[PDB]
């Protein structure tokens, strides 16, 4: 495929440059399927996403990463145990409420700057339910928060009766336990990206929020409308300051490496009944 | 002289020692000049050894270069030659790619039988570990086509992709998009066998030494030993355990040298073989006759005769 092929000529030629050690705080993206890991300036992020949007609309197997770091966007992980096999309605007055409570929590961290601001929430969904289990992500990727404040958000966020509400009304059977409480910390995935076993949350709905702290009782949640317009991967990624559509509010502060090949040992290291070994150890 | 008798090959080695020796001081040895331009000498270290004498102290540039150069052979044989890859160009990379490990010989009855040189990550018999195998197929080189050279068919490829994805003309497309056609027709032929035994018997020609079978166990000083190469030219056993220019080819698979220890083997090796005779001032005839069975010849024409004794140690 043409746009793949654009992708690995960015990688290997050009972005290689960039390649960081394991366990490199300054890595900022992860590329699961190749295993190597980059600390990509701005320019080069961008470069990069406009090859991995290109990727997406075509449908191609991504598996992209990108670490938080101390100062990044807000991610909330949801992991949902469901009544049914069906996916839950989820419409926007239910995400919009959602949207609301999140702010709440997020005002009451004290780390807002004054003024005017526009903050946007994204909504990615697992495509299907898989025994009852669903997913969905909340991406705020603008929200420029310390680590230490997303986990003081999170915390608080796990606790909020109205959210328990809402995910009940959908037919959640764990909406105490949903919020995984380490997506401050764990890298995130690049939209359109997804575990290899597991196929890439798609959007449903994006809001816009505006706050004023001159008019702190005014806080419109709208619906975004032209969300096609814009690089998708760019706008949602929690570590971008380039977006079109998100502008940054800044608030206060395995080594094995198979390679594909010898993997497949592995695959029948498993299947083994050598629990018991008194002479086969 | 190591790197001055490995580079003599070539006519015009003056030109590399006036780039080597232009570095503390030296002056070109002062003013040594070949030492004053001698003649030939004897088949001392050759251009194989200088990629040695690297990948030890750098190997990640030294990798990187020779795999540009490997790129390079490849991208100009494609170029010149739209899509067609033959047999030559094949064995042109690849003598250019294990030019280091393969040798091929004419030495008895006009066949060419190929020398393989075996590293430690190779499976062997015993104790061929860094000595010339002899070989009637190469089946290393064989696999070593289809393999690791098909590393460099996609590497082309996918410069030619590159290369495609530019906003060049339309005939520059076009012409590209031939190229990558007729080569991507081209490319599986490294896969068939017929090809592969064409590109085998097109580097006979190019893998030639013209003197190996003539010196292959020559000299009297190296001998073959199961943990690699013993050399016995200085007083220390220098149990040559690398890369190397000596051409020897038969081997003693026990042997074994674990240099000489003063353990409990030898030890009682010792004890066996003397205290059982009684001899004066530390006579040593007999056993320091026992050795000189690890040359060659050109040595003293004596003939020992051990019998006598029904269960003795002979």
């Amino acid at each position: 495929l043409a746009e793949v092929q654009a992708l690995e000529t960015l990688l290997t030629r050009e972005l290689s440059v960039f390649l960081t050690e394991p366990g490199s705080k300054k890595t900022n993206i992860i590329n699961r399927i190749t295993g190597k890991t980059y600390a990509l300036p701005s320019t080069e992020l961008l470069r990069l996403y406009e090859h991995l949007e290109q990727c997406r609309k075509q449908g191609a197997l991504m598996y992209f990463l990108e670490r938080q770091g101390t100062y990044s966007g807000l991610m909330l992980d949801y992991d949902l145990k469901l009544n049914t096999n069906a996916v839950p309605p989820l419409e926007p007055p239910a995400l919009s409420r959602l949207c609301h409570r999140i702010f709440v929590h997020i005002k009451n961290s004290s780390v807002l700057p004054e003024g005017s601001h526009k903050i946007h929430f994204f909504f990615t969904l697992k495509p299907e339910v898989v025994q009852g289990k669903y997913g969905f992500h909340v991406l705020i990727p603008g929200l420029k928060l310390a680590a230490s404040t997303k986990k003081s958000i999170i915390g608080s966020l796990q606790h909020d009766a109205t959210v328990q509400k809402i995910l009940h009304e959908q037919g959640v059977t764990n909406p105490e336990s949903c919020l995984d409480p380490h997506s401050a910390s764990v890298p995130s995935l690049l939209y359109g990206s997804s575990k290899l076993n597991h196929k890439p949350y798609q959007l449903k709905t994006g809001f816009e929020l505006v706050f004023d702290s001159s008019d702190p009782d005014y806080i419109p949640i709208h619906q975004i409308k032209n969300l096609e317009s814009y690089n998708l991967v760019s706008e949602l990624s929690l570590t971008n300051e380039q977006g079109s559509l998100v502008r940054p509010v800044y608030c206060a502060a395995m080594l094995h490496d198979p390679e594909a090949r010898y993997l497949h040992k592995i695959l029948n290291l498993l299947p083994p009944e050598y629990y018991v070994e008194y002479p086969l150890w | 002289s190591n790197v001055v008798f490995a580079l003599a090959n070539t006519s015009a080695n003056y030109r590399p020692l006036a780039e080597w020796f232009s570095q503390t001081g030296g002056k070109e040895k002062l003013e040594k000049l070949w030492n004053d331009a001698s003649h030939h000498t004897e088949k001392k270290i050759t251009k194989r050894s200088i990629m040695y004498w690297a990948h030890k102290h750098a190997p990640q540039q030294y990798k990187e270069i020779v795999e540009q150069g490997y790129f390079s052979i490849l991208a100009e044989y494609v170029y010149s030659y739209n899509g067609m890859l033959e047999h030559y160009m094949i064995a042109k990379v690849i003598y250019a790619m294990m030019g280091n490990k393969f040798v091929v010989d004419v030495d008895s009855n006009g066949k060419y039988v190929w020398f393989e040189f075996v590293l430690p990550g190779q499976p062997m018999n015993q104790g061929e570990i860094w000595k010339w195998r002899k070989e009637v197929n190469p089946d290393e080189l064989h696999i070593y086509i289809s393999e690791n050279f098909s590393r460099v068919m996609d590497r082309i490829t996918e410069h030619i992709k590159y290369h495609l994805s530019q906003p060049h003309e339309s005939n520059i497309l076009n012409y590209y998009k031939k190229l990558l056609k007729a080569f991507e027709r081209s490319k599986s032929k490294i896969f068939n066998d017929s090809f592969k035994k064409g590109v085998i018997r097109q580097a006979e020609f190019l893998f030639r030494q013209r003197s190996f079978i003539q010196t292959l166990d020559t000299n009297p000083h190296l001998l073959g030993v199961g943990n690699g190469v013993l050399s016995i030219e200085t007083i220390p056993a220098k149990l040559i355990n690398h890369f190397h220019e000596h051409p020897i080819h038969q081997y003693t698979h026990i042997c074994y040298v674990p240099f000489n220890p003063e353990n409990p083997w030898t030890k009682l090796l010792l004890n066996a073989l003397q205290d059982i005779i009684p001899e004066l001032d530390a006579r040593l005839w007999i056993m320091f006759y026992l050795s000189t069975a690890i040359f060659r010849g050109l040595k003293e024409a004596l003939m020992l005769l051990w019998l006598g004794g029904g269960c003795n140690g002979k």
